[PDB]
């Protein structure tokens, strides 16, 4: 996952 | 395969930029591959002589 | 005397105290280097000295362990390990333990470190290093100056070891550098360190940043520096997010989406330059690897595999958000600007530049209305701005589709040739040079060629930042002209142009252009030389009286500049002398290319002579030298076999080409020069060839010339083997010899930098075989006796082609030059070689190869061998 | 915290  | 060349950006794409990529040793080493691939030519069209295919 | 007060007279304005202290301090580091290594360190790391002194002595620890001369910088790091391990630990103690100890900024002990360490890390001298700067930077409790040092001395080393050595420790620095750079540190200048350090330390991090979870967390951190109101971190994390693009492209799916684009879209739009100019540079980048990648796609498709790595198509689908930025960046030029200076203007001209060569015809239903609009408008620059948007798109799409626009935008920049600003007239010019390179018929046209024509003659009188430009569209112009009328010209050479009417004039005009006081700018008087070679070489049969005239013309400025030597005072005067002289060498060969033989004739002597004058009286300089050596073998080529009354002159020149090995393009231009001087000549050769068998035979006995030069002398060996023909024999067991020697050497497979050269040396092998065998065998309807002296060595040249021909990755040219070999050894002898060649199968696959190939001489020769070879098989 | 390291 990737939460910018 | 291989890998293009870097260097510096402001310096690299610099080149690119209307007629700035044409300064003397390119276009002197232009005129050097030209002068080898006549010469080659040449040798490749005499040789043919004696042997008559 | 305590050193800081040495080192307070060091900084001092006098030189009375200066000097003398400078040689103190140099004769402290003679007399013994680790006690005086050890007592700077001392003073390094009180706090209680003044800072002056104490960045007085890191910069002696600085300038001992570090250099720019990579050899110094060899020898110092072993000077460095040559030291005792105590006092090194004494010295390793006090400079780590300096971190931290200062109030101000820049810190010398940072790079001291850096010194340190790249002394030493690659033979693990120091293991607690590593573990001392990552517990230093890990450390919750403050001290904000030592984090700050730590996070720069770890950027510093990054950029200086070989990278083969930090892949071992790979795991911890970036624990690190990634601690520095998270946003919950309040302090900026630890944020814009760590964010610096990151950029070096990339290269060797392949192994984290493949594993999914940490690469996602190296690309979360890196998204949020982007975010900082610093500014200087702002700049610092987009340099890293374009070299993240251009090191790891296929794992960029997860985040171009959701984050990147927005990031850079954002950052283009930016007032701000260093901004605004890695915007443009992200998307340029991306534009160079979408291209490559296409490129691997069709080759792979033409053998029917499918390609290692597939494209994601991310320019074409980002093109229309990119292209009203980029034509809108191009009005931001200032009324007063210089040519080298770097800015955004200048960058999205190119980034437009690569995206059409990229997105081919999808680029213009998005330019054209700009242009449209803005071809007609009272501001120079939106005018400017459009009349370069439509020079970039010439390159990409198709021009069967792109004829009919410039066809009628033709008489628009006739008249926007003669602008009253300097730089439409430019950008004027530069999209008429472009027209006539890409879209040669189209400006060839006779609705508009008499105004284009007047156009640029009298736009070569203008200013030097046009009349360059004006010059390289000349240079097009000639080509298109004549390669249309010699599709229409039949055989040889045309007759009649569409510049011959006006080549008169036009030469004139660049003979005036030579002559200018003011040609030092902009490459003015090179590309004026240039556009003259190119004019000379594409003319017609009616044109030859003008050539007369300019070979006139030359040969008097060839004589006026041997007098101008001895006027030189200066380095720029050597550095212009050293361009004139070149450029009227290179002149005077398209020049004697072109005159008839009887005309040539009559200028040969005084040619000659100024050519061996500049040879004699030039200094060396290696460039006039060369030019020199192959003026002389053109006008060998042309001469013919008259030149002979000119050899014995020639001869100790050729021999000093020869013997000065120091330099090894001289030597190249000497035997390429060898080569055709025994091709010229034929059989006139024999009383000056034994001078040049002994020094070739020299120049291959020396083992520290460049490696390219090794081919070379093996192939005008058969060279002059095919001019001598019968006299050979007393070289031929030498020669022999040393070819067994050069074929026997092999060299590894893992670098193609050194299979070329192995493919190019086994080319030069079989081209002098083929030459001593031809040689041999003389001109008469049967083969002379002479040949039987090759006959022990048959065995050997069929292993020999049996070697090569075992292996499975070949240039065509080798697998052209064995079957002309295969088909000479065939004509050479009887029957005797069909038990021989009917054991070794590999050359029966080669001989198919050869006609199966696409190269058609492969194709030719390998087709005239099995001929020979299956017309001796049936004679049973 | 530190939180994250590499290994
Ligand atoms: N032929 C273009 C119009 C155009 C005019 C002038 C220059 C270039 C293009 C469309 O319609």
């Amino acid at each position: 996952a990737f939460s910018f | 395969m291989s890998t293009n060349e870097n260097a510096n950006t402001p310096a690299a794409r610099l080149h690119r930029f209307k007629n700035k990529g044409k300064d003397s040793t390119e276009m002197r080493r232009r005129r050097i591959e030209v002068n080898v691939e006549l010469r080659k030519a040449k040798k490749d069209d005499q040789m043919l002589k004696r042997r008559n295919v | 005397m305590e050193l800081i007060t040495i080192l307070e007279k060091t900084v001092s304005p006098d030189r009375l105290e200066l000097e003398a202290a400078q040689k103190f301090l140099e004769r402290a580091a003679v007399e013994n280097l680790p006690t005086f290594l050890v007592e700077l360190s001392r003073v390094l790391a009180n706090p209680g000295n003044s800072q002056v002194a104490r960045v007085a002595a890191g910069l002696q620890i600085k300038n001992s362990l570090t250099s720019k001369d990579p050899d110094i910088k060899a020898q110092y790091q072993q000077r460095w390990l040559a030291i005792d391990a105590n006092a090194r630990r004494e010295v390793k103690n006090y400079v780590l333990h300096t971190l931290g100890t200062e109030t101000y900024r820049p810190s010398s002990a940072s790079q001291c470190v850096a010194g340190i360490a790249c002394a030493e890390i690659p033979v693990n001298q120091w293991p607690e290093l590593i573990p001392q700067l990552v517990a230093n930077v890990t450390n919750p409790n403050s001290t904000e100056h030592m984090k700050e040092s730590t996070l720069e001395a770890i950027g510093y080393i990054c950029q200086d070891i070989d990278p083969e050595q930090l892949q071992d420790k790979s795991n911890e620095i970036l624990t690190a550098i990634i601690q520095g750079m998270r946003k919950e540190e309040p302090s900026n200048n630890v944020k814009l360190a760590a964010t610096n350090a990151l950029l070096n330390s990339l290269e060797f991090t392949k192994a984290n940043f493949d594993k999914e979870s940490e690469r996602h967390f190296i690309m979360q951190v890196v998204c949020e520096a982007t975010q900082c109101p610093d500014t200087r971190v702002r700049v610092a994390a987009l340099q890293n997010l374009v070299k993240i693009m251009s090191l790891y492209y296929q794992y960029m799916e997860t985040y171009m989406g959701p984050a990147l684009f927005a990031i850079t879209i954002e950052a283009m739009k930016s007032d701000i330059d260093e901004v605004a100019l890695q915007g443009i540079e992200f998307w340029s980048n991306v534009c160079d690897e979408e291209m490559d990648l296409a490129i691997e796609a069709s080759e792979a498709a033409e053998q029917g595999r499918p390609p290692e790595h597939t494209s994601k198509f991310y320019a074409k689908g980002a093109l229309q958000y990119l292209v009203p930025i980029l034509t809108q960046t191009l009005t931001k030029q200032d009324e007063n600007d210089d040519d080298d200076d770097w800015n955004p203007c200048k960058a999205a001209g190119v980034c437009l530049m690569l995206l059409a060569t990229c997105c081919e015809d999808d680029i213009v239903p998005h330019v054209l209305p700009f242009i449209k609009e803005h071809i007609k408008n009272p501001d120079w620059r939106y005018r400017d701005a459009a009349v370069m948007a439509f020079g970039c798109i010439l390159e990409g799409p198709e021009p069967s589709q792109l004829k009919p626009l410039v066809i009628q935008a033709m008489p628009t920049l006739i008249e926007l040739m003669k602008d009253p600003s300097v730089v439409v007239r430019d950008t004027a010019a530069w999209t008429v040079g472009r027209i006539c390179e890409l879209l040669p018929e189209a400006a060839i046209n006779d609705v508009y060629l008499a105004p284009l024509l007047q156009c640029l003659i009298e736009g070569l009188s203008a200013e030097p930042r046009v009349a360059s430009n004006v010059c390289w569209a000349f240079s097009s112009l000639a080509e298109a002209a004549y390669e249309a009328a010699d599709v229409a010209d039949d055989q040889e050479e045309p007759a009649t142009y569409c510049l011959s009417s006006s080549f008169e004039l036009i030469v004139q005009k660049l003979l005036e252009t030579t002559d200018r006081p003011d040609g030092h700018q902009n490459n003015l008087r090179s590309s004026a030389y240039e556009s003259l070679m190119e004019i000379v070489k594409n003319s017609a049969k009616d044109c030859y009286p003008a050539v007369q005239k300019t070979t006139l013309v030359i040969m008097e400025r060839l004589q006026q500049v041997l007098q101008m030597e001895s006027h030189i005072q200066s380095t720029s005067d050597r550095i212009q002398f050293n361009d004139l002289q070149s450029l009227l060498c290179a002149t005077l060969q398209n020049v004697l290319r072109k005159v008839q033989h009887q005309d040539a004739l009559q200028i040969s002597d005084v040619v000659m002579a100024s050519l061996l004058r500049m040879f004699q009286s030039t200094a060396g300089s290696g460039g006039v030298q060369e030019d020199a050596l192959m003026a002389v073998s053109t006008l060998v080529e042309v001469l013919g076999g008259e030149f002979l009354k000119y050899m014995e002159a020639f001869k100790p020149f050729l021999g000093i080409g020869l013997k000065n090995y120091a330099e090894y393009q001289v030597c190249l231009a000497a035997v390429g020069l060898v080569g055709d001087l025994c091709r010229a000549l034929q059989s006139n050769i024999i009383p000056f060839c034994d001078e040049v068998m002994q020094l070739l035979l020299e120049n291959l006995g020396n083992e520290n010339v460049h490696r390219s030069v090794k081919p070379q002398i093996l192939s005008v060996f058969g060279d002059i083997a095919l001019a001598i023909g019968g006299e050979f024999k007393k070289y031929l067991e030498v020669v022999l010899n040393t070819l067994q020697q050069a074929s026997q050497a092999q060299v590894d497979k893992s670098d193609y930098d050194m299979v070329d050269y192995l493919n190019e040396l086994r080319e030069s092998c079989l081209e002098a075989y083929t030459g001593i065998v031809q040689g041999l065998k003389g001109d008469q309807e049967n083969v002379h006796p002479d040949v039987m002296l090759v006959q022990p060595r048959v065995e050997f040249i069929l292993s020999f082609i049996d070697h090569i021909a075992g292996d499975e990755d070949h240039t065509d040219g080798v697998v052209a030059c064995a079957a002309g070999l295969i088909g000479d050894l065939c004509t050479a002898f009887g029957k005797d070689v069909l038990k021989l060649v009917e054991a070794r199968p590999m050359i029966h696959e080669l001989l198919t190869e050869g006609r199966r190939s696409k190269t058609n001489k492969a194709k030719t020769l390998a087709r005239w061998a099995t001929k020979e070879l299956r017309k001796l098989k049936n004679q049973a | 915290k530190p939180a994250f390291s590499f290994g």
